[PDB]
RNA sequence: ACAGGUUUGGUCCUGGCCUUUCUAUUAAUUCUUAAUAAAAUUACACAUGCAAGUAUCCGCGCCCCGGUGAGAAUGCCCUCCAGAUCUUAAAGAUCAAAAGGAGCAGGUAUCAAGCACACCUAUAACGGUAGCUCAUAACGCCUUGCUCAACCACACCCCCACGGGAAACAGCAGUGAUAAAAAUUAAGCCAUGAACGAAAGUUUGACUAAGUUAUAUUAAUUAGAGUUGGUAAAUCUCG
């Protein structure tokens, strides 16, 4: 895109590329920041470039923002629980933000992987259906089987009209 | 004793015999190209980035695991005759489910004959390759493997690319696995073409073959030719270590051992050509003074 | 154990907007959005009405809302929870001081 | 949003209207399985009986029609149907508890009778009520007989309770136990001792489903 | 879709490309089409037996009886099926037909020999 | 297919199912084929039944699960 | 049918040069972007249509499995894959028929394409398990016995067989049924 | 889009229109045979034959398949499940009504306000407040099946069917009228699926195998149509 400051993060491929996933129990998240100190420089940033990657891969999560209500930045989140984490930002670099939040309620590298072989175990190799879910389809296809009368036209013999007209004399 | 190819011994010193050549492990390969990525880097990250390249062509490079043959399983689960007078023809059902190793899945036929038989080894494969249909593989076994073929390929000397397509079609202890990499290092050798499959995943059942047939004629010979000694040094410890008993090798071991002494004695000791060996050895050894 | 709502909203947090109805809030919530054609993030508001005992809330409030087990009325699934900001006195969840903008009114020391 | 607003009135008024007629309309069982014969048609099913049920039919009567000879209508009287006799050679009895007979001004041969059981010699000692009261396969025994049929009663030890669990199936437990170390060879024993299934010609209990709390 | 009732039932749909019939053993609700839809599939069956002149039947024996364990009702050529494998003892319309086919080539023997003469 | 409120066909009124014959051994042997046969099957549904039971309350009550609960638990403490 | 020779000989070499067959054919068609797949053949019977194939124009070319010479040319050298027919401007007809024949090709390993290095289909193989390994067959098999006792046919009590006819007696069909056990037929 | 033609005496620039690619109906001109897929103008009216039965009574089945796209901005997606049924040593499983909401969802703002569309009392059906929706598109109007291993909706019309018009093929074949729109008043339950059966088994215009049609691909036995100023392959003589 041209329009924008940094068109590059109203990519697709900026927003797969952000690493942060929430655990179960975050469901509110809620951004303070502030616009005008030097101490409050890295907090901004997460907002531009950050925020934007890390709702993209928890759209269920609401993700709200104030501006200067406090005089000092911070994060906070709302579990499942009622549960009240509080995370102070402040000379921290955007990065720092990035990591610490992924330590606190992240997941465990394991775990989504994990997950995505859980997904992936569904899509069974051997079934036959549909190219959208399935590999193969008819079994027209399988090497060692019979090819199917639209490729390979079949023996006088196998043609129900063949069996017909010989049950019939 | 234990000798085998996963020993740390046999593997460390096949490592070693094998090389890492970073043009021939990576290789211009015929797939749909991409535009090639650029970026500017420092002397520091050259260095990190060519460690990464030999590391991760190391993983390339990890050998094809060497078996022995299976034998063939036949056993029966049941028998009524009732069923017999059928007069179908054969009836193949396999287990399909997705958590089992497929040397622990079910296969089973039921003949015309009325009978519960347990699907052979052929047959059980190509029935895992039908239902978990995995890539390279045929379920009707490709025509390439006839001799014709086969030594059409040869001449094209093509070898890694033979040895590379049984990997992918056939099992590692099949019969078929085994007469096709042997009968083709019976090619690279009566044709002295040894340092094809050099960089090659490959070259650990070079090495084991031949060890295990006992010529370790050629590969000696092209060692000391390639002004490799090294490798004919780690060769010969081979030769021993899978031959710890004989005379050779406890003589030409317990009376004193290096590369000029244990590499002469073994040209001794192995009589196949044993003066092709004294030939080159002298060579190397006569372009070392000349040099040094 | 069994408390539920079969309503996904089960926390947020809102702006209060109005006041007009007894013991009940108007409450704002504001999500992101991803619009595909831009590929960007914008701000879709949607309102919630909220059960309240006190009737606490002034006009302006930041709000957490928790989702009501049993729904009150086809338009009030929601309880007040906390008052996350009282408007024009915002307490510092940091240093638990008196603030106005940038400005502690109390400062330490 | 997604809003869709409309009533639907008549979606009620209807609901009320069958479900009280129907009960007006409910029809006694005098009119409704009154047979004639020379046809084997229904009148007010307007189905024609089955081949196999027409001799049946011709030369047996009801269970109600035998069942109003009676003085009393609660007779603990021992009944049997035809059926139940031809197929088990061990006593089917089946004994009364509790009788309903709804009356056809005419021949008085319809009801809903409740009794007690005894099937092929096993003894079942609760009330239910009475399935197929409709056929004309019933039988009543005299006083003097049911002292003979109850003592024809005999026990023995049934068929056995083992089985081999079938081969490609045995194959895979074996498999399993020689797979997790346990290398016993005592073979694969299956119980028959929950799978027992009544024969077909028992009738079946209609009350409601069962809850077990 | 909603239906009054019906039982869960595992089945073989028909994918075919007609004179060529295949099909996929499924598990589905009775009062659902045959090729429509289902919860899950099961394995599939090849009538029409290949170059080797074999009749490939794939089965999910894991899932087969983890459906049967909630109950699931068998059509009688998934029984047919499930009989020859030994995942389950054989069915008695088999045996039946077998004895049925004896008798008939013992009287076609007996015709034969009887033109013969 | 027909439905409820449809007429049934002239043709078809009179005809009633006549019934198929019968053999002896045939049948009688059946009906024990089938007999035992049914009653091995009932007895494997009710193995398969406490297979299913087995995999379900050892999912969601074995030591395993509670063991992430806990874990995790003292993990985001 | 004799292949290598036409691409050797001296009058090839006048005619095509070096570069490719098909390098100066040009298809022409009705406007700037030519229809998406070249006319169906350019031969029926003993006519030759309009402006003829690469292929097809020079009779003296033989498609087959066997040249590598005049199959290379229709394959992409870097990429290994095949051209449709219009960047090369051959027949439909032809077109599938050199398809065919660089497969026939590449399964007599005449020719070269790409083979990836694959791992072996097993991770851990042990040929220990229960299904490989022939189990302890059963001891209902060391008898010689049935798997079940109703494979056997059991010739029924007379009781329960003359009961079983005066059940069905207008419809009765009866026939003896002791089963025939060896089964062959002319 | 790899673009091409076309504004003016000419040159750029801006800017439409058109060509060139692929699919589908229908028509005209031609047409040899197979095989396979697909088959369709019409919620206009319907002659006749069939599309549910099973079964020792009772029971169970009987728009389930199958047909259609008339309706409705309908709905996709996601929560949460009453109920029905199946299995069973009481808890699993399959459908899943109602009710909901993170988000996504036809055109039109010349449709800009709608007109009670809210809440509070748990007192136990009365009282008390004065609200709710809406320019981030309420409330209208217009057109419309769909996001498709399927889902939604209808079943002569009056959204709903008590009642009223009135006597219903939007099941399979067929037929009038209508429209640029044309398949057999065909044979079988032999396979599958379904309904009943204890079972052999019975029924199934679902489906199976056919029949018709250049409608699309494939193979050959089949040669014809269109073009020829330019874009754009390709021309001589007459009138
Ligand atoms: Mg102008
Ligand atoms: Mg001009
Ligand atoms: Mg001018
Ligand atoms: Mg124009
Ligand atoms: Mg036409
Ligand atoms: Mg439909
Ligand atoms: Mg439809
Ligand atoms: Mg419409
Ligand atoms: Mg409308
Ligand atoms: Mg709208
Ligand atoms: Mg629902
Ligand atoms: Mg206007
Ligand atoms: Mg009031
Ligand atoms: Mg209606
Ligand atoms: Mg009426
Ligand atoms: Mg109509
Ligand atoms: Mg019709
Ligand atoms: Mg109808
Ligand atoms: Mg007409
Ligand atoms: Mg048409
Ligand atoms: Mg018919
Ligand atoms: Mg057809
Ligand atoms: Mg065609
Ligand atoms: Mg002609
Ligand atoms: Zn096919
Ligand atoms: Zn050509």
């Amino acid at each position: 895109p041209m329009k924008g400051r940094f068109p590059i993060r109203r990519t697709l491929q900026y927003l797969g590329q952000g690493d942060v996933v929430f655990k179960d129990s975050v469901k509110v998240m809620t951004v303070n920041y502030n616009t005008h100190g030097e101490l409050g420089e890295g907090a901004r940033k997460f907002v531009f470039f950050n925020i934007p990657q890390i709702q993209y891969k928890n759209p269920w999560v609401q993700i709200t923002m104030f501006k200067n209500m406090t005089p000092s930045p911070f994060l906070r989140f709302y579990l499942d629980s009622g549960e009240q984490v509080l995370v102070d930002v402040e000379s921290k670099s955007n990065k720092e933000i990035v990591e610490h939040i992924r330590k606190i309620l992240g997941k465990n590298e394991e775990t989504l992987e994990k997950e995505e072989q859980e997904k992936k175990q569904l899509s069974h190799p051997a079934h036959f259906g549909p190219r959208k879910y399935c590999l193969r389809e008819c079994m027209c296809e399988v090497e060692g089987q019979v090819p199917c009368p639209g490729l390979v036209p079949l023996p006088k013999e196998m043609t129900g009209k063949y069996k017909a007209a010989l049950k019939a004399t | 004793r234990k000798p085998t190819f996963m020993d740390e011994e046999v593997q460390n010193i096949l490592i070693k015999m094998t090389g890492l050549d970073l043009q021939k492990i990576f290789k211009p390969a015929l797939q749909e190209l991409k535009p090639p990525t650029y970026k500017l880097m420092t002397q520091a990250q050259l260095e990190e980035a060519t460690k990464q390249a030999v590391e991760a062509a190391k993983v390339r490079l990890k050998m094809p695991p060497v078996l022995e043959e299976r034998a063939p399983i036949n056993d029966v689960l049941a028998e009524d005759k009732i069923l017999e007078g059928t007069e179908t023809a054969k009836y193949v059902f396999t287990d399909i489910s997705y958590s089992i190793p497929h040397r622990e899945r079910f296969i089973v036929v039921r003949e015309p004959s009325g009978t519960l038989r347990k699907a052979s080894w052929e047959e059980r494969d190509r029935m895992i390759q039908v239902y978990f249909p995995r890539e390279g593989r045929r379920i009707l076994t490709p025509v390439i493997f006839k001799e014709e073929n086969l030594q059409t390929m040869y001449s094209q000397d093509q070898h890694v690319d033979v040895l590379n397509l049984c990997v992918a079609q056939f099992e590692p202890d099949s019969a078929e696995y085994i007469k096709i990499h042997h009968h083709t290092y019976e090619d690279i050798d009566k044709c002295g073409k040894y340092d094809l499959l050099r960089s090659t995943r490959h070259f650990g059942g070079m090495a084991w073959y031949f060890v295990n047939k006992k010529k370790i004629d050629g590969l000696l010979i092209d060692q000391i030719q390639r002004d490799l000694v090294s490798d004919a040094t780690s060769l010969v410890h081979l030769y021993h270590i899978l031959h710890p008993x004989x005379x050779x090798x406890x003589x030409x071991x317990x009376x004193x051992x290096x590369x000029x002494x244990x590499x002469x004695x073994x040209x001794x000791x192995x009589x196949x050509x044993x003066x092709x060996x004294x030939x080159x050895x002298x060579x190397x050894x006569x372009x070392x003074x000349x040099x040094x | 154990s069994i408390a539920r709502s079969s309503v996904h909203a089960k926390w947020v947090v809102g702006k209060v907007i109005g006041t007009a109805m007894q013991k009940t809030a108007k409450v704002r919530v504001t999500r992101l959005v991803l619009d595909p054609y831009l590929l960007k993030y914008f701000n879709k508001r949607k309102t919630y009405f909220a059960h309240d005992a006190l009737q606490q809330c002034t006009v302006g409030d930041i709000v957490l809302l928790k989702a009501l087990p049993v729904p009150r009325t086809k338009h009030v699934k929601h309880e007040l929870a906390e008052i996350i900001f009282k408007v024009g006195q915002v307490i510092d969840p940091v240093t638990g001081k008196p603030c106005a903008g940038t400005t502690y009114l109390e400062s330490p020391i | 949003a997604r809003k869709k607003v409309r009533p639907r009135l008549i979606a009620e008024l209807a609901r009320r209207v069958r479900a009280l007629r129907e009960q007006r309309e409910r029809p006694r069982d005098s009119q409704r399985y009154a047979l004639d014969y020379e046809t084997m048609m229904r009148p007010h099913s307007g189905n024609r009986l089955p081949m196999r049920a027409w001799a049946d039919v011709r030369h047996e009567s009801r269970l109600l029609q035998l069942l109003n000879r009676l003085p009393l209508f609660g007779l603990g009287r021992l009944v049997t149907r035809k059926s139940w006799l031809w197929q088990h050679d061990e006593p089917c009895y089946w004994r009364l508890t509790r009788v309903r007979p709804d009356y056809a001004a005419e021949n008085l041969d319809h009801g809903k009778a409740w009794g007690i059981l005894t099937f092929k010699g096993k003894t079942e000692s609760e009330a239910r009520e009475i399935e197929q009261v409709m056929y004309h396969d019933w039988r009543l025994v005299p006083k003097h007989e049911e002292e003979a049929f109850t003592x024809x009663x005999x026990x023995x030890x049934d068929t056995p309770l083992s089985v081999p669990y079938p081969p490609l199936l045995r194959a895979m437990i074996l498999a399993q136990r020689q797979k997790y170390g346990d290398t016993s060879t005592e073979e694969p024993m299956l119980n028959l001792e929950r799978a027992r299934i009544d024969p077909w010609d028992y009738p079946a209990k209609l009350e409601a489903k069962t809850k077990t709390k | 879709r909603a239906y009054r009732g019906g039982h869960l039932t595992i089945r073989l749909a028909l994918g075919g490309c007609t004179n060529r019939p295949f099909y996929r053993i499924v598990a589905a609700h009775s009062k659902c089409p045959r090729d429509g839809r289902f919860v899950e599939q099961l394995g599939s069956y090849d009538p029409l037996p290949n170059s080797h002149g074999e009749k490939l039947v794939a089965l999910n024996f894991d899932r087969i009886r983890h459906w049967i364990g909630c109950g699931a009702h068998l059509s009688k050529p998934v029984e047919k099926l499930l009989g020859l494998s030994g995942f389950y003892p054989l069915h008695p319309m088999m045996i039946t037909n077998a004895e049925r086919l004896r008798r008939k080539r013992a009287r076609e023997v007996l015709l034969a020999s009887q033109k013969t003469d | 297919r027909k439905t409820r409120h449809d007429p049934p066909a002239k043709s078809k009124a009179g005809r009633v199912a006549t019934p198929p014959a019968v053999d002896p051994t045939e049948f009688f042997v059946l009906t024990e084929r089938y007999r035992q046969y049914r009653q091995t099957v009932r007895a494997l549904r009710l193995e398969f039944m406490s297979e299913v039971r087995k995999k379900l309350h050892e999912a969601r009550a074995g030591v395993q699960a509670e063991r992430k609960a806990q874990e995790d638990a003292a993990e985001h403490r | 049918d004799e292949p290598w020779k036409y691409l050797d000989s001296e009058e090839y070499q006048n005619r095509y040069g070096s570069r490719p067959v098909w390098a100066d054919y040009r298809r022409n068609h009705k406007g700037g972007i030519p229809p998406q797949r070249t006319r169906k053949m350019c031969i029926r019977g003993n006519k030759v249509a309009g402006n003829p194939c690469p292929i097809c124009r020079d009779q003296k070319l033989h498609v087959d499995f066997r040249n590598v010479k005049l199959l290379e040319q229709f394959v992409c050298a870097h990429t290994g894959i095949i051209f449709h027919a219009p960047y090369t401007g051959v027949c439909m007809k032809q077109h599938k028929k050199l398809t065919q024949a660089i497969q026939k090709a590449r399964d007599h390993g005449l020719l070269r394409y790409h083979i990836p290095q694959v791992e072996p289909r097993d991770l851990d193989f042990s040929t220990t398990h229960g299904a490989v390994s022939s189990t302890p067959p059963a001891p209902t098999l060391v008898s010689g016995d049935p798997w079940y006792p109703w494979y056997s046919w059991k010739q029924p009590p007379e009781r329960e067989l003359s009961r079983l006819r005066r059940l069905y007696q207008g419809r009765l069909r009866e026939e003896s049924g002791p089963p025939p056990e060896l089964m062959p037929e002319v």
